RNA sequence: UGGAGAGUUUGAUCCUGGCUCAGGGUGAACGCUGGCGGCGUGCCUAAGACAUGCAAGUCGUGCGGGCCGCGGGGUUUUACUCCGUGGUCAGCGGCGGACGGGUGAGUAACGCGUGGGUGACCUACCCGGAAGAGGGGGACAACCCGGGGAAACUCGGGCUAAUCCCCCAUGUGGACCCGCCCCUUGGGGUGUGUCCAAAGGGCUUUGCCCGCUUCCGGAUGGGCCCGCGUCCCAUCAGCUAGUUGGUGGGGUAAUGGCCCACCAAGGCGACGACGGGUAGCCGGUCUGAGAGGAUGGCCGGCCACAGGGGCACUGAGACACGGGCCCCACUCCUACGGGAGGCAGCAGUUAGGAAUCUUCCGCAAUGGGCGCAAGCCUGACGGAGCGACGCCGCUUGGAGGAAGAAGCCCUUCGGGGUGUAAACUCCUGAACCCGGGACGAAACCCCCGAGGAGGGGACUGACGGUACCGGGGUAAUAGCGCCGGCCAACUCCGUGCCAGCAGCCGCGGUAAUACGGAGGGCGCGAGCGUUACCCGGAUUCACUGGGCGUAAAGGGCGUGUAGGCGGCCUGGGGCGUCCCAUGUGAAA
């Protein structure tokens, strides 16, 4: 199962936040700005000299961790990455990124990474007409996401639709708070998503 | 077709019927350099008309006898004593590696 | 054949898994026990080598 | 306990009744034609290869001797009549006999 | 003797059969003379059906035996009209 | 578009180098934990032996009959029989049993992958082509009479039919024989002489359907043959008298000694013969940048085996898994005179091993065998069940949430940690309740036309009311390796060369970051470690890609055979080689 419960302790972990969870690691803290430094009761004792090829892992983590998925699964794309043509790395990246969960996540009608997946597994997300679950389906230029009938009538997902309005979607994200949608436009690029995390670090890792 | 080979009449020492060596040479499938290859065949003579060197394209033809495996339909050269001799100093050779 | 280290009883059948791996020890530690098996169970009371100690889930009921 | 393979092996004795009969008299006409012709008399002979020829085509029809192979048998044995039969004697009749 | 008929292929709840002319003995999912069409009773996708008439009159017109669904096929491929 | 290295030899460096690890996989196994669902996979061992249930049947459009049934015909009526007759049981007769099917024992193989020769060949159930289907005869069942026996089944006698067996035929044609024209391995024609046919059944009958006879052509599978590649030990060096070859015979569909006879000495071998260990082979598969190494189970092709061996028979096809004969064991039934049986078919028992499952449903779909069709057998096939064995997707929750409660780990008594984690909050809503509800299958079939093409209507689901659609709605499993460097992660007590961990180096010999416990954190998560087997790193059998002054290694030195390779130049060859056309390389 996907880890989950105390998961800013991963924000920490990391020693750079990840929003992860919204409104309140994405506020004054991803329990960062209260104290931000990688946990347990060592932590804040003097870091050390962590080897090329591990903080090399920790950044292989770091990426699969703002993506909440298995890492069996991102290693399973990675595989679909390496498989195919496009530029490895960031052509790995979009791959990611391209993911249902997500899109709805950056799409706004979710306040981060658990309630986004959540509901996406909840199948509340009308692709080209049909609600899917299936939160590792990755759509396709020319298909939207959308949102059910009776999901328009949705406590939070209306105060997410209310909070999101004047913030400006992603450039491949097309917004439509009108028809309850969101056009799956082109393939986004690292210029288009920008996380503390390198490619060719997470290329060079699994491809070793 | 039906597959051929010229090559260097040895022993026309059976009736009516001659042995012949037949030559080839390939590379190495892991190992570059072209290897030298023998490989004797029968060389079937109704008319007893080959002897001692004759190299003569030899035809693989229907079953003769017990492993009478092919045939002659020309001849192409004569008195090849050198290419015998050699063959024969091989078999010297055979007769010179004893264990008993 | 050795056995996987404290807590034993054995004593002679138990069907000691014939398994493979010397050490610096007895001249052949090769093929060792396993606890677990058909005796053994492994060490009265462990936590952490259960997958040959055998001890099951600790389930301290509490 | 039951399975009708019982049919086989009644039916196929009778087969093996029919090949047994027949090219028995095959191989025994064939014999009767070499000794008559081997002596130098053939007409009888060639009558009894008439005969023979018959019988070699109820071979051919049957399962008995099968196409080709009952042809073999009428070729080998007219052959061995034509050349026994100038050691000594003289071809005078013909029926598979050729001038 | 040679005859045409149907060879499934795919997995376990979603079918689809090759067209296909054999022998006889040739058994079912195993080795074919030559393949000539495909039809899925399933019916997920339009391109549910194909079938190489061509090749078909060559069989038929050289000896062979068609099958059941085959029947079905050849009444609904033209493999049976005579235009006129 | 494809190449990461590292520890360990010293006081210290460097080099050669061996060991070990990081890695990837598997038909797995083992322990620890274990939720949902998809497609796969599943005796890897004893080719050890098996209870029971099923797996090869089908046909009245070949034929006679038993006998159950019915209108009931005949007999004036009678005993009862007897005409039509659904049936129903076998028989004679006809087609599959040589496919479907499993294992891998043998087999180092003209077996297999592969490219062709067949002027050395076979091919049924099928599409075309031609000549047709005159007449007669005999015999055995099933049945009726008697016997043996526990059965198995076995013996004799007496009859009927036939698409059962023959007989002179009719003879486009095919077969041989001796010649002859063309050829060129036995390819095609042709002059003489002899041999062969046929089965008829149905009915809307004067015509057709189903089958039959004689040949030619294809469609299709195989037979034989060569070319070619094909594990290891040289401490396996010589092998062979059916042996090498012929003539002349015998046999097969047929080439050939495969076998008879007679005969001339040859036939293979360091290009590894002979021997023996080992082994099914492949399209493929895992790994490595690649060269290659290893591998061949599910699947698809070729082989081989039927408890071991011999062996024929039947036939289009076999030396025939659920046909026959015999020897060998081996087990079982009996009244111990006698007799039976083969789960390397399919489910299931047992021996075996660390380990490899249900004694299930339906011929609805496809496919095979048979029938004019209706239809029938099909443990082929098509479906559920079981096992985290493999890969895939997936819930255990979201969101607010403390200078952060307490519970427990740590302390220099200030606190640090655990952890927004919890609790309190609202939100949704697996599981689950009601409702409806599938695709998978439209042909076959009767009907107009002609039985053709075409047209119409109607029958046909094992899964299962499962999938899925709609609504009602519960927060609703968490583990496994580790924290000494390779390898990411340390603090506290105990234990004191003891108990012990360890793949490598090693670590503890009374303040262990390696044992063992507890908090925390590294990894992974419906999974994790362990071992085993395989490829890599291993460039550590080096062709890419190594070496022999002292690390492992020049043969004590000259000789010479074969073999290996080779100076300048002209031209011919076009073998190696290079170029494009092109056949095949199936499918996957």
């Amino acid at each position: 199962g996907r880890y989950i419960g105390p998961v800013c302790r991963l924000c920490r972990r990391e020693g750079v936040k990840l929003y992860l969870k919204g409104e309140r690691c994405y506020s004054p803290k991803c329990a960062m700005e209260r104290r931000p430094y990688p946990p347990g009761q060592h932590g804040q004792k003097r870091a050390r000299r962590p080897s090329d090829y591990a903080v090399r892992l920790r950044e292989k983590q770091k990426l699969r961790r703002i993506y909440g998925i298995s890492e069996r699964q991102f290693r399973n794309l990675f595989e679909e990455a390496s498989k195919k043509k496009g530029v490895t790395g960031s052509v790995f990246l979009g791959l990611l990124e391209s993911r249902l969960d997500n899109v709805v996540y950056r799409l706004g009608f979710a306040v981060s990474r658990r309630q986004a997946r959540q509901l996406v597994r909840h199948g509340h997300i009308t692709v080209n007409g049909r609600r899917v679950d299936l939160p590792s389906y990755r759509v396709r230029p020319g298909d939207e996401i959308a949102v059910a009938e009776k999901s328009r009538n949705l406590e939070l997902i209306r105060q997410n639709l209310e909070a999101m309005k004047g913030r400006k979607v992603g450039p491949w994200l097309s917004l439509d708070v009108e028809g309850m949608k969101g056009k799956f436009l082109r393939l986004p690029d690292r210029e288009d998503l920008a996380l503390p995390v390198n490619e060719q670090l997470v290329i060079e890792f699994y491809s070793r | 077709p039906k597959k051929v080979l010229t090559g260097v009449v040895v022993s026309d020492k059976m009736q009516k019927t001659v042995t012949v060596l037949v030559e080839r040479q390939f590379p190495h499938p892991l190992y570059g350099k072209v290897i030298k290859r023998s490989k004797k065949y029968l060389a079937h003579d109704p008319e007893e008309k080959y002897k001692l060197g004759d190299v003569v394209e030899i035809i693989e033809s229907r079953p003769i006898s017990k492993r009478k495996r092919f045939r002659v339909l020309r001849l192409v050269e004569s008195g090849r004593m050198d290419l015998v001799e050699k063959y024969l100093i091989r078999r010297q050779n055979y007769e010179s590696l004893s264990k008993r | 054949a050795y056995i996987p280290g404290e807590g034993h009883n054995l004593q002679e059948h138990s069907v000691v898994l014939i398994r493979g791996g010397r050490v610096k020890d007895l001249p052949g530690v090769r093929y060792h026990i396993v606890r677990g098996v058909y005796d053994a169970a492994g060490v009265k009371d462990r936590k952490k080598s259960r997958s040959k100690y055998g001890t099951k889930k600790p389930k301290e009921a509490a | 306990r039951n399975l009708s393979a019982l049919k086989r092996h009644r039916q196929s004795l009778k087969r093996r009744l029919r090949n047994k009969a027949k090219k028995s008299a095959i191989k025994t006409l064939s014999k009767k034609a070499i000794q008559l012709a081997q002596e130098g008399k053939a007409e009888e002979a060639l009558k009894i290869m008439r005969k023979a020829e018959s019988l070699i085509d109820k071979a051919a029809k049957g399962s008995t001797l099968h196409k080709n192979a009952a042809a073999r048998r009428k070729s080998r044995l007219m052959r061995k009549v034509r050349q026994l039969l100038e050691a000594a004697g003289a071809p005078l009749i013909g029926g598979g006999l050729s001038a | 003797m040679v005859k045409i008929r149907l060879a499934r292929f795919g997995s376990k709840h979603n079918p689809h059969y090759r067209i296909v002319v054999t022998d006889a003995r040739r058994k079912r999912d195993g080795k074919y003379i030559e393949k000539i069409g495909y039809y899925d009773p399933r019916k997920t996708t339009p391109d549910w059906l194909k079938v190489d008439v061509e090749r078909a009159r060559y069989w038929l017109s050289v000896g062979a035996q068609p099958t059941d669904t085959a029947r079905r096929l050849l009444r609904q491929a033209g493999v049976f009209r005579q235009e006129a």
